[PDB]
DNA sequence: CCCAACTTGGATGATTTCTTCCAGTCCTGGTAA
DNA sequence: TTACCTC
């Protein structure tokens, strides 16, 4: 049933796998193949066969190096350089942000890792918290390791992977230089100027895709060409991403000013009145 | 019965218009005027509620008038006589159904009309219609004159003249040299009703000798309650002349309702005649004389045709054999309409 | 048959307008009026249910009136005669298919029309159409007058005059000096139907001598049952003049429905003719006389064209030997339409 | 200026809602071996 | 100098 693929998608609510670790490894490994080659994600035999292919798994292990919390490529696939992994800022009472959300990661590197990336980067609910396969193996979670060895993995192959899998998550969490295709804007801060570069939050955007459809909010859709070249979520959504749409109901005194072609998209999450940061700027 | 069955209207007037003559111009229309009046506050519910305590009205509150806006019509000073005129056409159009969806019904309705024609009976209907024209009952409430003269000129070259129509009854024997004209007129019409391809016209003019400024009663319009406090509550019907002037008239179907008032075949007691109606409606008493519960209505009788043809066919004719049920049915077919969805 | 096959309409009127003359102005339109009336509660299901006990209606409940809203039209007082006029164009347009997707079908339809033309035949159709113009049957329900005069002028310089058209039959021998005009008119039209590049027009006017305020019957609109109680239940068709006045008219296809009523070729018993129709629809009896089950309809007959041409080509012609089946087919091709999807 | 403004009985019946065949492109991606 | 993929 296609509904299983829907519930494992980055834009759906997370589902529990407690006591089902054996079939969870089978389904998650089976997702690494093109849909045309798989009659079912539940075939134990296919999974046992895929698991024995060190090359296939090695190609999957390599995708871990580009898992991120914030996506520097979102608006423009041309941005080149390193990933970004940062804990959500402290909550500000007057601002909606990722500060009130739990920890989640996504994937975006060369556009050919859409299937192979699904083995380690797919999240699920476990022990009543949010986790994924890479985290349970790096943390030495015995229940998952016992099921994985039971499905045909040699103890020596697991002892090596725990190390390489962990290593891929231990460095390159902040970019070295500012990339040439990124945005830069400057304002006064503590009496002097500072350059600010915004970035889109994975956890925050993914939640919005679910809330606007469930709570029946006013919204529209933004298209992306080549979805595989922008990210996990954009690909899963078929290149169409939902945003909020809330238009207005329409001393020195400046009268009669006309503006042509103003940007109506304030931030990647909201359409409506132009960003107030721009007027302060003006 | 069957799904489709219709007859057309075989006898009909156009409308009646009032006018008078002058020494210089032969046709001057009678026209109407409009005015505001002070009425009375009176009648039940003015002072009552379900006939209990008569509300809480102070003595002075009923001494007030009730104003109203009405239309009225009077003959102007110094006109000695008023004229009224209309035209009448008659066609032999009850011999065949306008539409019928059933060949077995059709052959019978035709067989019956013919069986009836040759035994006599159109003379009977013609006598009754003719009497109503010469009596003058189509003037309705305007019959109260000092003298009424009626003249008729038909397309075949005849002329009829009733010097004074004020006293000819429905039931009785008309005075000599008038009885004679009822007989002759009956013959022209009896033919027109049953023989095809005769184009028969009548042209009826009557003269009314009136009082000094007598009030005249033309047809009223059917209107909804007004709410602008300006438009007349009661409104009269008029026609527009070739030069744009308006004149008082009586509507076509109102003239017709009078001419066809010939039905006294019920209850074996003639009384006064009713306007032919499938259920025998009586408007004065607000009731019905041929209610379906009696078996005397049109629809019960429509289904007995096979038995009527048998009787009419077996009789010799020219006698007294025609029953009330056959005459009634023929009268209804003359005022044709829709007899469908059986 | 084939996927595409069409013919155009080869004979057509514009529309007919009623008007009268005055001493000062030549064209004054006849116009319509609207009014409220008080009707009857009558007919089946007013008092019945499946012809059983006539419900639970109290005697007084059927004596009530039934009001209705209608449009109507009358000739104003003192107009001596009414005029009606329309134009007619005829084209030699049944010789060739408007569209045909099959070269083998095309050569046959051409062969047939030509085989027919040279043996005689358009004369026969022209005579039948011509008779209907001169008779006046296109006035429908307005034929009942004191005298009908018809006058025709054409683009070739001819004039025709029927002093009184009230009595000319479909079947019979017309009176002298009228029979002659029928022959002359037939000749002009026989050409109009068969030779190209003749631009033939006719202009037909008629005069009606009428009664004092006789009712007139123009075309009605096709409407749905209203529920606002404010719109008329019977609405009449009019035209707008260049000066803004409105006038009563008869629709183009209602004039045409009369002119093309020339089909008495069924059942070897002429009776009265039907409007040409691929299935022989009979509007008076609500049925169809060339039901597909009989083999007498247009589509069965169309498939034998190969055989008809053979006969026409072998026959001498010039006589009365052509069969009803060939005449029928040509009459349908004249009223062209869509004949596809075999 | 000043005083009034109306009760009542009622608002339709028949049967039908069409067809033929078509639906154009082209330039506008990163990433790896 | 070559190809490989998102409901």
């Amino acid at each position: 049933d296609r509904q299983l693929r829907r519930y494992l998608a980055p834009y759906s609510a997370e589902i529990g796998v407690d006591g089902a670790e054996k079939m969870a490894l089978v389904v998650l490994l089976n997702l690494t193949l093109k849909r045309d080659r798989v009659e079912s994600l539940c075939d134990e035999g296919l999974a046992r066969q895929l698991l024995s292919d060190e090359g296939h798994i090695t190609n999957c292990l390599h995708t871990v190096r580009w898992l991120h919390t914030h996506n520097l490529k979102y608006p423009d696939a041309r941005v080149s350089g390193e990933r970004l992994i940062i804990n959500a800022p402290p909550l500000i009472p007057g601002v909606i942000s990722s500060a009130g959300l739990p920890m989640r990661m996504g994937w975006a590197h060369d556009s050919s890792d859409i299937n192979l990336a699904k083995l380690f980067g797919t999240s699920f609910r476990y022990r009543d918290d949010s986790t994924n396969l890479a985290l349970q193996l790096v943390a030495r979670s015995k229940t998952w390791e016992q099921a994985l060895i039971g499905l045909g993995l040699t103890q020596q192959q697991l002892d090596i992977w725990c190390q390489l899998l962990a290593s891929n998550l231990e460095n390159n969490t902040f970019p070295t230089v500012v990339s040439p295709f990124s945005k830069q804007v400057r304002f006064l801060y503590q009496g002097n100027y500072c350059v600010v570069t915004p970035v889109v939050s994975h956890a925050l955007l993914a939640q919005l895709q679910n809330v606007v459809h469930e709570k029946k909010l006013q919204c529209t859709y933004i298209h992306h060409d080549h979805p595989a070249s922008v990210g996990s979520l954009v690909g899963a959504l078929g290149g169409k991403v939902a945003v909020l749409d809330y238009p207005p109901p329409v001393y020195l005194h400046l009268s009669g000013l006309t503006v042509y072609d103003a940007s109506a998209l304030a931030n990647p999450y909201l359409c409506g009145i132009p960003s107030l940061s721009a007027l302060a700027g003006f | 019965l069957c799904t489709h069955l219709s007859y057309s209207r075989s006898l009909s007037p156009g409308k009646a218009v009032f006018f008078y003559k002058t020494a210089e111009s032969d046709f001057v229309p009678l026209r109407i005027e409009v005015a505001k009046i002070s009425g009375q506050k009176c009648g039940y519910t003015e002072g009552f509620d379900a006939n209990l305590k008569p509300k809480n009205i102070e003595r002075y509150e009923l001494a007030y008038s009730n104003p109203q806006t009405i239309e009225a019509c009077y003959v102007p000073p110094n006109v000695d006589e008023l004229y009224c005129r209309f035209s009448l056409r008659v066609e032999a159009n009850s011999m065949r159904p306008y539409v019928c969806s059933n060949p077995d019904v059709l052959r019978v309705m035709i067989g019956l009309a013919q069986a009836y024609q040759r035994l006599g009976g159109y003379n009977e209907l013609a006598r009754r219609y003719s009497a109503n024209v010469l009596r003058g009952i189509w003037l309705w409430r305007n019959q109260y004159t000092q003298g009424t003269k009626i003249e008729i000129k038909t397309s075949l070259g005849s002329t009829y003249h009733i010097p004074d129509a004020r006293r000819l009854s429905w039931s009785g024997d008309w005075p000599e040299l008038e009885q004679k004209q009822l007989e002759q007129l009956t013959s022209e019409m009896a033919k027109a009703l049953s023989q095809p391809d005769i184009f028969w016209f009548a042209d009826v003019t009557a003269s009314l000798k009136t009082g000094f400024c007598q009030e005249i009663f033309p047809s009223q319009k059917f209107t909804e309650r007004p709410d602008d406090h300006s438009v007349a509550s009661r409104q009269l019907a008029t026609v527009e002349c070739s030069d744009g002037q308006l004149a008082a008239c009586i509507n076509p179907q109102k003239i017709g309702a009078a001419l066809q008032k010939i039905d006294d075949w019920w209850a074996n007691d003639a009384d006064l005649p009713l306007r032919v109606h499938e259920y025998g409606a009586n408007h004065e008493a607000l009731t019905a004389l041929r209610h379906p519960a009696t078996g005397q209505d049109f629809y019960h009788l429509l289904t007995k045709a096979e038995q009527f043809v048998t009787v009419l066919e077996s009789s010799e004719g020219g006698g007294v054999e025609l029953p009330g049920e056959v005459h009634y049915l023929m009268a209804v077919l003359v005022k044709g309409g829709l007899f469908q969805k059986g």
